[PDB]
DNA sequence: ATCAATATCCACCTGCAGATTCTACCAAAAGTGTATTTGGAAACTGCTCCATCAAAAGGCATGTTCAGCGGAATTCCGCTGAACATGCCTTTTGATGGAGCAGTTTCCAAATACACTTTTGGTAGAATCTGCAGGTGGATATTGAT
DNA sequence: ATCAATATCCACCTGCAGATTCTACCAAAAGTGTATTTGGAAACTGCTCCATCAAAAGGCATGTTCAGCGGAATTCCGCTGAACATGCCTTTTGATGGAGCAGTTTCCAAATACACTTTTGGTAGAATCTGCAGGTGGATATTGAT
């Protein structure tokens, strides 16, 4: 009530779910979205650990490799091109998400070879 | 004085949209320190973030049900998560996801 | 003193005997690749978007009447709309490709769309 | 249905041919991104009618949401669940 | 008699449902004079369990983009003209409506 | 009437399966609803819509299965036949467009194109 | 024909004939194509890829043999139609490839 | 290491038969089918399988047993986008 | 056209594998009636944001001309698959120990419910940053004319 | 092979519209703590139904044609790209009424819960019975050669 207290200590207060689970992803939101989900009867207290890191993990991962396809592009600012060239330019997360389509994203430079110019001549063009 | 604007208001404030953002910004800087994110893309990572939730906890909740299990724990996450990423992608998520399980534990 | 004083869009010499000037033209298909690689690389729609959203406001209206859209509702259509034609016209191209041609065709996108299963 | 009184409001003005609006410097750009080369001249109109049957199904299904909602706007994220369900799941919306 | 030995082997075989008795009454409504092997049986099972998942899987959703916490007749409505093709959805959405309605009138 | 009734004729019961008319099992339709993990919820009229939409697509299936049976001069109907009615039906075709029935083989045909060329047998008109 | 093969004796049917007769006789059957053992053998040696020392109920590798009987005639369906699209009524990987990325099992 | 002895040797895939690749064909209407198909469509049994065996498996060591069922597989297909109806489910 | 050969159809037959029908039990549903709780319609309303109206202007659509070169028709031959004759070996069919799938009892670690506190993410609106769009401007690449 | 001509690349420059940055302020999560329940791991084990194998059984590996397919090569016709003139309608900026989302608070028709009663679908045998596969035989359409 108020401002609080002069507290900010360090040594007995309570520790966030993500904290203790070393996440910077929320662990109570994913257990709350889990619950209210409407996914078992019950969600036992792993589970949203888990799932929070491999979000985060997979964020992570995705994050990489658009910020690099940024910095390739001379750019400071991860746009949704960036995203789209890390996704369709690695294996995996093309497969993860084969059936997502990244509005603002574009496609990947991609030419098919016959249609290519055939250097000059006569024969065939 | 200056306590208040007029107001004089009859409530409606909000409702409040959550989202995964000053997360996917807290783990865009431990990988690229000086990268930014724009708007647009964050709404783009927040679609991927919700669509990979509802995958996994999906593919959870069958994998339960086939079970004639009432309970989704880490143990339900971690094959949803074999069955939903391909290759390297699982081995690292469940790898983490284990990790992070653990020092939870490890815990009080 | 300035009578157009440019060095010239060409350059040295005398060669102007004749009387042939024969304007610049580009080959076909070079035009062409040079639009792919000019659209390959950008992300903005390419379907204009007032007639667009007509074209999606006079669909609806034939489902029902007295509808009304978010704008985000008309853009959200468009993205996935063009990503889908974008995608349709990969695969019909490989299609033309695989005949031996190089100009896509409707039997090209009948046969795409058919292997795709939105005709089975 | 309530849009519809007359004397003040009404005359909307009637929508047509608007597929016409999908115009051949646009679908050759859609092919362009796509990779494409060359094209037939009947593929413009092979394109329109294309598009028409991938935005009745989205546009019915969106609007099939709306009026579930009892909503009389079609929303984003009408035509984003409308998508998923389709199999074109749409990042950047809502999702 | 009833054999009242508990060693005849007092096993207990968990017990399956299906809709095996179901699908063969309305089989008796529509072809009277007519069969079905077991095989062609599961395919019956497979498809009924098929609906009702994609109906239900519908119908959750449904309610849940909506905020609405129970699956009414009416979630079950919206899955089924999101579900099936045309004239298929037109019956079904008829027949529904129908079996809900001789329901109510009759307490 | 106005006085009758004092002894033993009235009991209680029904099956909801019954009161709605139906063949399919409401009763289990409401069950699997809720064990599903579908909603916190299930209203009591859902159970009922859900279980004649099952019984109607079911009366389709075998109505037209048990056609091709009898076309095949058949009385027990098989998966062959189920397969045959669904993929000649276009709108059951189209639900269970990602499905496949064991032992359903597939519709006869050919592609136009691969037919021997020259003409045709059999008195194709004539005297 | 008569030639000179089994001492002489003629007959024989053009090249397409049979497979004209082959493709009536199967497309109006149902049972399966591939022999039943080396379809197990395999689908044992690609499990045991992924786990070791696993037994099968019958009818798990029954619904694999139907499951992918069933996946490839469709396939063969789909080749059949490209290479008919290139003006052949001869199959070649090509038509399979084309087939697989078109239905996006892609690469 | 064993069970195939003499005479035969051929790995499992091999025993996808020419007859049966082409009896497949047949069924999906295919009139003329060049040599290089039968290897082609081992290969591509092949990668079904897998993918759809990884699966099951998948499923039978969460519900830690030792045999691959039915169920497991009905359900790997249906996340495969491959429903198969008559075996269960 | 005319036959010879061989594949195919149809009518009939009958054993048995797979239905189907009859007790007998039974526990697991399914129904009933009796509190108690509660989603979620109404109803009322503030407050986005959707529809429209205007008006200016240049980015882009339209319609045209012309001709390069791609599509398609044709011819033709070399090669690659289809058909075919059957003995040979792998698969098929059908019993049989024993691995586990699947009952069934047990009992705690862990989930739920709930009272209470404490911390946080979302939002608001005013600053005040800043990438980079987009406007140049020269390299240097590429393309098309000879 | 040059080498005009034009496209395009890649760096530089700098406002400004999005972006990062706060200073509240709050409700609403999220974390505590303490009862109360219970899901399902663990252990034990009976009884299916797997894996294995001998005889039986019947498909396929092989080699030799040669028909007919695919694809090379040639050939024009006319479709489709490139370019250009002209001018219109989409874009942009911006204001404005008000439809209709989306808060909020008032409730009861309907749902959850429980407890006890009534019924049904699933299981086990058991004993029939029955549709139709597969076998026969003769006719007859089809294919291919002459
Ligand atoms: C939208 As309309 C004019 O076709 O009804
Ligand atoms: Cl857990
Ligand atoms: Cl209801
Ligand atoms: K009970
Ligand atoms: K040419
Ligand atoms: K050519
Ligand atoms: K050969
Ligand atoms: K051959
Ligand atoms: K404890
Ligand atoms: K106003
Ligand atoms: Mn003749
Ligand atoms: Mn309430
Ligand atoms: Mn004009
Ligand atoms: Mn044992
Ligand atoms: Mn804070
Ligand atoms: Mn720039
Ligand atoms: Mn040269
Ligand atoms: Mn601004
Ligand atoms: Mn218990
Ligand atoms: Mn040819
Ligand atoms: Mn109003
Ligand atoms: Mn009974
Ligand atoms: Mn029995
Ligand atoms: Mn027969
Ligand atoms: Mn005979």
């Amino acid at each position: 009530s108020g401002r609080g207290k002069q507290g900010g200590k360090a040594r007995a207060k309570a520790k966030s779910r993500s904290s203790r689970a070393g996440l910077q992803f929320p662990v109570g939101r994913v257990h709350r979205l889990l619950r209210k989900g409407n996914y078992a009867e019950r969600v036992g207290a792993g589970a949203p650990v888990y799932l929070a890191a491999v979000l985060e993990y997979l964020t992570a991962e995705i994050l990489e490799l658009a910020g690099n396809a940024a910095r390739d592009n001379k750019k400071t600012r991860i746009i949704p091109r960036h995203l789209q060239l890390a996704i369709r330019n690695d294996e995996e997360l093309n497969k993860l998400l084969g059936k997502v389509t990244i509005a603002q994203g574009g496609v990947l430079p991609n030419i098919q070879a016959v249609l290519l110019p055939k250097k000059t001549d006569s024969h065939k063009a | 004085v200056t306590k208040t604007q007029k107001k004089g208001d009859k409530k409606r404030k909000k409702s409040r949209k959550e989202s995964y953002s000053i997360y996917v910004y807290k783990v865009l800087k431990q990988v690229h320190p000086d990268t930014g994110i724009s708007s647009k893309a964050m709404g783009i990572m927040n679609s991927f973030v919700n669509d990979i939730f509802e995958r996994i906890a999906g593919e959870a909740s069958r994998l339960a049900h086939y079970n004639k299990r009432s309970t989704i724990t880490s143990r339900e996450i971690q094959t949803a998560v074999r069955l939903l990423l391909p290759g390297e992608l699982a081995k690292h998520a469940v790898s983490e996801g284990t990790k992070a399980v653990t020092k939870y534990t490890s815990s009080k | 003193p300035r009578k157009q004083l440019a060095t010239k869009a060409a350059r040295k010499s005398a060669p102007a005997t004749g009387g042939v000037k024969k304007p610049h033209r580009y080959r076909p298909g070079t035009v062409a690749l040079r639009e792919i690689r000019r659209y390959q690389k950008s992300t903005e729609l390419l379907i204009r978007k007032l007639p667009f959203q007509r074209l999606v406001r006079e669909i609806a209206q034939d489902f029902k009447t007295d509808l009304r859209f978010q704008s985000s509702a008309v853009m959200a259509l468009q993205e996935a709309s063009e990503a889908y034609l974008v995608g349709l016209f990969e695969d019909t191209n490989l299609c033309a490709i695989h005949a031996k041609r190089v100009t896509i065709m409707p039997k090209d996108i009948q046969l795409a769309r058919r292997i795709r299963g939105e005709r089975a | 249905k309530g849009l519809g009184k007359g004397g003040a409001k009404r005359h909307r003005k009637v929508l047509r041919d608007n597929i016409q609006g999908i115009t051949k410097p646009a679908i050759r750009r859609l092919a362009r991104r796509g990779g494409v080369k060359r094209i037939s001249g009947l593929i413009y109109e092979e394109t329109r009618g294309v598009l028409k049957v991938f935005l009745e199904n989205v546009i019915r299904d969106a609007v099939t949401y709306t009026e579930h909602a009892k909503r009389k706007t079609v929303t984003a994220m009408d035509v984003v669940y409308a998508l998923k369900r389709q199999g074109r799941t749409l990042y950047g919306f809502g999702g």
